[PDB]
């Protein structure tokens, strides 16, 4: 039930922590689905190389190890991606108003993601450092049979003020929400097993139309 | 450091997705 999930628990978790975890909420038959679906995207070579904001003199590969794809969720083949979108949707919808001062509006496409073991991890950042319009990260895991003592893939989250870095574990059916700005600084440290997810990122209405004005004004 | 060398891309240009 959206409307007492975002009120009830994610709005106060998002102000209070700027994180908040979402245990098991698809369910395994949704989430497993949702798997099938990702392993097609990956066995039919659709991810390339993740990308940065800026891009300078060094490879990408020495920031970011995944391999990634951009869903709308009406392709064919990734309809149950699109039923964790809207759903997804659904809960910040529920949140208007409520988090922080933020007006969200908008979001960018489902970034599918995989860290293809090896190693292959995300260095130290912040998702939105310099005011792009990314209020909100939106992250969902789909990783069964993951034991992130053995393969890794920790996401590392420093939330500004704390005194403990909070851990979250890529588990399978676990939905994740942070502050995308500089209060959580995070990384993924490296996997070596075959790691799976899909972001959202949610703009919040202001900052996205000045980033844009900024862009199309070079 | 540039922050924005380190952070994940986004497409700034063509379109976003309304709610
Ligand atoms: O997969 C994750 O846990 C986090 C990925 C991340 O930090 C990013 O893509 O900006
Ligand atoms: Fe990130």
């Amino acid at each position: 039930p959206a409307l007492k999930l975002a009120l009830e628990y994610i709005v106060p978790c998002m102000n209070k922590h700027g994180i908040c975890v979402v245990d098991d909420f698809l369910g395994k038959e949704t989430g497993q689905q949702i798997g099938d679906e990702v392993r097609a995207l990956h066995d039919t070579g659709k991810f390339t190389d993740g990308q940065l904001v800026s891009q300078k003199s060094d490879s990408s590969k020495d920031i970011r190890g995944d391999k990634i794809t951009w869903i709308e969720g009406k392709e064919p083949g990734c309809e149950t991606i699109g039923l964790l979108m809207s759903s997804m949707d659904d809960l910040i919808r529920h949140c208007n108003g409520k988090l922080g001062s933020y007006k969200i509006n908008g979001r960018t496409k489902a970034m599918v993601a995989c860290y293809p073991g090896n190693g292959t991890g995300y260095v130290r950042h912040v998702d939105n450092p310099n005011g792009d319009g990314r209020c909100v990260t939106c992250i969902y895991y789909l990783n069964k049979d993951w034991d992130a003592k053995v393969s890794g893939g920790i996401l590392r989250i420093f939330p500004e003020g704390k005194a403990q870095f909070a851990d979250i574990e890529p588990k399978f059916d676990r939905l994740l929400f942070f502050w995308s700005d500089r209060r959580n600084p995070h990384e993924v440290q490296p996997a070596y097993a075959t790691r799976y997810a899909i972001i959202v990122w949610y703009f919040d209405a202001d900052e996205r139309a000045r980033a844009k004005v900024k862009y199309l004004t070079g | 450091l540039d922050l924005e060398t380190l952070a994940p891309y986004i497409p700034m240009d063509g379109e976003d997705f309304q709610l």
